[PDB]
């Protein structure tokens, strides 16, 4: 899960007002290009490459009908609500599978840095960060549970495999620390960390590199 | 004698029993025998553990079928036999089952006979000595560390007969039988579940004569290979009817009828005297049965029902509930399967077969262990062929754990060809069966690799000698070939390497493991080359 | 080129229309690979189930060649095959006899238990070339004690089967093979063409039947005009002590020739020698590690022998898995030879074959081979199969795979293909991505030690503390010095030490 | 097994004999006698000789059959050449039956 940089309020959300209008009315293809600009065609929560995807209300439309056409509330989640098939993480699971949760006890990735709360082990389990207590621990614990970031086997497997593929490259970089000078070695690490912005599960790969 | 007294006081079970038999301090020796069999403790996990465990330690086959000489050491808890040659694995289970038949026969009847080796099928065809031996050694606590039994058979016309040696097994079975006759004790369960257990269900269930309620019905057909799931259903419906009924209401009703009939005979109707005598006999019989049931120290039918239901639901993942419905004047057993209420005949074959195994085993354990708080913590030996039969991978990952949780004191001897099952078992429990071309093998090896907690891909390669990718598919070789091309061209993407890369990408996809590995190879080799240039 | 219209004109009247019907059924071409391809293919296109067993409503589109259905126990894989087999029974019944009746849905078991509307429907659509793009059939049943009974709609199946039957009666044609091989396959007068349809949709593929049949064919084919044969028999009879065996053989050959001569077009068939050869080749082509099969009588009993992995062994030395699979292939080949007498290769005939749990009793080694050659040996058969094996799935293209979602409550409308390509993929990936199973057993504590070890390393700034050392020693003790797990642990130590050193060099 | 020597004592005092065992044993003997190539060669040699005599006697229609049998004989000789006790056993029993049972020749 990544720290996101939201900026531009798109034009079409000004036209529709909550209470008067319903969500199903809107042209969703107007919304996507700025979410794609934000997220880089990855999921907000798991960091999969998007292909089956939907617009996700962070605070849901049942509980919070005021937050409906609000740009801060919208995110691009993986999975498709319409399609005749089960999806079991991220947006779809928060609503259906997770059940009871407080929305204040979740990491909103645009507001906060998730890197303070979440740690990705190279075994492909996501855990609370080293040294947390109280509310910060309860956020880290609930975010993992509600988005189902270890329960989804397809996710757990895909992430584990991604990391395991690069652990030859990580071990080999840090050996050549010894012989190389600092400025050239720092360029080597900067190069690797630049590449993985194009890659799937980039936060989990980051923690393997850094 | 004084020698027997010393050995008995030293804790020797056979000596104590011999003293009991001769004197029949008779009460003291009986108590010693009974305590040896019945004493146990509840461990830290809350599980009952007999002080004196019973299990098969060793098996030797000499000139038996394909085996000139084969020796197997068995684990006290779980032994799993693996190998391609499935007609030899089955021979091992058959040999054990025949030996176990001798215990069952002698628990049931004094001088009972178990099963013999066949002169036609069991003797190795090219045996020089023209006889076969199946030698087993059992353990029963520190008082009886070795109970040897040998089944033997010679060919026709040999100069010497080879007879079986079965007295030690009979002696032990006699202790169980005789002590139980005086004072109810818990008894060992023996069962064999072959591939035959996969059979279709006869729905139309037979009238309860009342053999199914008898305690030693638990030994009926127990080593036949299929179980008796029909017997379970009858017994389970019987239990239900008795639970819904009151106990001795028939006696109370019969008592009332005998009282009414007695008043009629006292009123001068001498014609009904014959009927009164018949009814008095029926009442006495009912009381005796009730008393015998009371005397047999058996669990209430309600409790028995509960135990079995819990066992089934715990072991069989898809089943959350089982119950008897009284509808259309015919009793049906129903189950909640995957959240839906269905009849047994509506279950999938995989679910039914596994349910049948567990139900059968649980029924027998409840019947044979009436004095235990949890009757499923009784002793016994259970043989299962092809435990993965009809099971999806998800069930394979849980089946051994569930069985061992439900039956913690049973010695399981099982066969499998499932790596997924092996991933849940310690290498010490695994015995590998690689014969020669003639079928013969001398010892069975544990694998070198630890299987418990290992990845299934590793077990496939290291234990079962099967590749992670199918060798008969070209695409299975592309990543290997790609790596070779990279190494041949000093770690630069040449035209050939690029073509193959594109093929991998096109076939497996942009987010495929295969492509990620290829990308990794490119990046590591590029970095190696950069290092080489810096050094130059 | 409408086949039904051509046939109706034939029935009312005539040679032209007959020829058109016959050509529609018989015409085909040999492709670039040398395989015969019918111009008008016959296969099941779509299946819909309504309130049938666990399904409230389910729709399946099938592949022309191979469809593999996967899912957990109790997802309804067998139910799907049963539904298809009952539908196919109506074709078989009507090919055999005009107005023959196929099988029906059970009123006790086949209606979904909580269906508000108390009836079930199995709707199938078949394809038979561009002339007959849609052959819809529906099997229906109402629950017991419902006032209103729901009618099955089977006339289209009967109409098509009538065309096959009637045209065949006048002039021999090749006929479609329909077969079901369920899990029961594992359990322990002269031959006539339509015996190929006997017990085809339950009871097929039993080993003992094969062995008996095979020995029989061998004995008959151990050692040609009728008039010439009659003359030879007469000459041999006049000579007749040493020639008596030869006379008896020739009399048998004459009787067979007369019988074949007397036998009808509708029962016309390939020689026993040819039949034997085709079956032998089918077995050797399809079955893993069997290169040859033959009958010996030299020890005094009749024994079927096979060359298994280069070693000559008795067929009783085969594993149960290999026996069951051998029986399946042999049975199928036998039926194809009987039903496709006019083809150069009778195994290039049309048909639909259903196989439940194809991996039944197979060791992983053979699971890696079983499907490879099945489609090569029977190129025009539509296979619909069920499996639980990732090893089998590693040999099949994702387009052929139809998966039930693990959380399927039986309301879902479609079965769909997996997102990942399975053909050529690693089994561990198929387990996780397609079959929803962890590659390591989560219920085993040792499976979590490496994860825990890593967390301990990260808690102590990358240095191996007393606690991390204890766990390291446990990993080493349990998995061994050469284990992948220990190597991973070693790697973690090395990387974390180096990261920490860098951090100190601030 | 019916070819095992002590099978001769099987149900021997039961009162009916075992005529089924005879039939099985006799078929066994036959298969073994046919399978040994030298007797088959001798039999084939005899058949070829008989057929050659018929062709020499003016029956030109059996020439095709003679050529086929000569080929079979050559093949049998070419295949690895090695008296069966089984053949003798068979002959003894046949003679006994034919001598004692009047209607059977
Ligand atoms: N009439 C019915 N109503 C509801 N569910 C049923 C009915 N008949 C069978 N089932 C369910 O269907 C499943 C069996 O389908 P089956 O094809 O045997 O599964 P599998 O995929 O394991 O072969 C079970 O879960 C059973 O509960
Ligand atoms: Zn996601």
């Amino acid at each position: 899960m990544r720290e996101l940089a939201r900026l531009e309020r798109p034009e079409i959300l000004d036209q529709y007002i909550a209470g008067q209008n319903d969500w199903m009315e809107i042209d969703q293809s107007a919304v996507w290009p700025k979410l794609t600009e934000m997220q880089g065609g990855f999921c907000a929560y798991c960091e999969c490459r998007l292909n089956r995807c939907h617009i996700e209300h962070f605070r849901p439309r049942g509980k919070f009908p005021a937050l409906t056409f609000i740009w801060n509330n919208l995110f691009g989640s993986c999975g498709d609500s319409r399609k005749s098939g089960g999806w079991s993480r991220c947006g779809i699971y928060k609503d259906n599978g997770a059940g009871a949760y407080n929305a204040d006890d979740l990491i909103k990735p645009d507001e906060e840095n998730p890197d303070d709360y979440l740690l990705f082990l190279t075994t492909g389990e996501v855990v609370p960060a080293i040294g947390l207590t109280g509310r910060a621990l309860k956020k880290a614990q609930e975010t993992i549970r509600v988005f189902n970031l270890n329960g989804d086997i397809k996710l757990f497997g895909s992430r584990r495999t991604a990391v395991q593929a690069i652990m030859p490259n990580v071990e080999y970089l840090y050996t050549l620390l010894e012989e190389f000078d600092e400025d050239d070695w720092n360029e080597m690490l900067r190069d690797e960390l630049e590449k993985i912005e194009s890659d799937e599960y980039k936060t989990a790969l980051k923690h393997a590199w850094t | 004698t004084k020698q027997y007294e010393r050995k008995a006081k030293g804790g020797n079970l056979l000596s104590a029993f011999e003293l009991y038999q001769r004197n029949s301090l008779v009460g003291e020796w009986f108590e010693m025998c009974r305590d040896y069999i019945q004493d146990g403790h509840v461990d830290e996990s809350g599980i009952f553990r007999p002080d004196n465990a019973f299990y098969l330690r060793r098996l030797t086959l000499k000139d038996f079928r394909r085996f000139s000489l084969l020796e197997i050491k068995l684990e006290e808890d779980l032994t799993v036999i693996i190998g391609n040659n499935g007609k030899g694995k089955t021979s091992i289970l058959y040999a054990i089952a025949k030996t176990l038949s001798w215990f069952v026969a002698n628990i049931l009847k004094e001088g009972g006979s178990g099963q013999r080796l066949s002169e036609m099928t069991d003797i190795k065809n090219d045996a020089e000595d023209r006889y076969s031996d199946v030698s087993s050694t059992f353990f029963f606590g520190k008082g009886l560390k070795s109970v040897p039994i040998r089944l033997s058979r010679s060919a026709l016309g040999t100069a010497e007969r080879r007879d079986s040696e079965v007295k030690p097994a009979k002696d032990l079975a006699d202790i169980w039988r005789v002590i139980n006759e005086v004072n109810t004790i818990n008894l060992p369960t023996f069962a064999l579940y072959n591939v035959e257990r996969s059979q279709p269900f006869n729905r139309n269930i037979k009238d309860n004569t009342g053999r199914r309620e008898e305690r030693f019905d638990a030994y009926s057909q127990t080593l036949g290979g299929a179980g008796r799931f029909d017997h379970f259903v009858e017994w389970y419906i019987y239990l239900h009817k008795r639970t819904v009924s009151d106990i001795s209401s028939s006696i109370k009703e019969l008592e009332q009828q005998v009282n009414d009939l007695q008043r009629t005979v006292d009123g001068g109707m001498v014609s009904v005297k014959s009927l009164l005598e018949q009814m008095k006999f029926k009442l006495s019989e009912a009381i005796e049965r009730n008393d015998a049931a009371v005397s047999s120290r058996v669990l209430t039918e309600s409790v028995q029902k509960s135990i079995v239901e819990k066992a089934i639901c715990s072991v069989v993942p898809s089943i959350s509930n089982i119950w008897v419905e009284m509808i259309t004047g015919s009793d049906l057993v129903k189950v909640t399967n995957d959240g839906h209420d269905v009849t047994i005949d509506q279950l999938s074959d995989g679910q039914r077969v596994f349910l049948s195994l567990v139900a059968d085993l649980a029924r027998r354990m409840v019947m044979l262990n009436p004095l235990l708080e949890n009757p499923l913590e009784g002793r016994g030996i259970v043989l299962i062929d092809e435990i993965e039969l009809h099971l999806h991978p998800k069930w394979q990952q849980e089946v051994i754990l569930n069985l061992r949780s439900a039956f913690p004191n049973i010695q399981f001897i099982i066969t499998t060809h499932s790596p997924i099952v092996l991933s849940t078992i310690e290498k010490r429990c695994i015995r590998e069966f690689e014969p020669n071309d003639d079928g013969d093998q001398s010892f069975l090896d544990s694998p070198d690799m630890q299987t418990k907690g290992s990845e299934n891909a590793q077990i496939l390669e290291q234990v079962m000698n099967v590749h992670s990718t199918p060798p008969g598919i070209a695409e299975s070789h592309w990543l290997g070939n790609f790596e070779l091309l990279l190494l041949d061209n000093s770690g630069e993407l040449d035209n050939h390497s690029q073509v193959l890369y594109d093929q991998i990408k096109a076939h497996f996809g942009i987010d495929s493991i295969e492509l990620k590995k290829a990308d990794s190879l490119i990046r590591i080799n590029k970095m190696k080359n950069k290092l080489n240039k810096i050094r130059a």
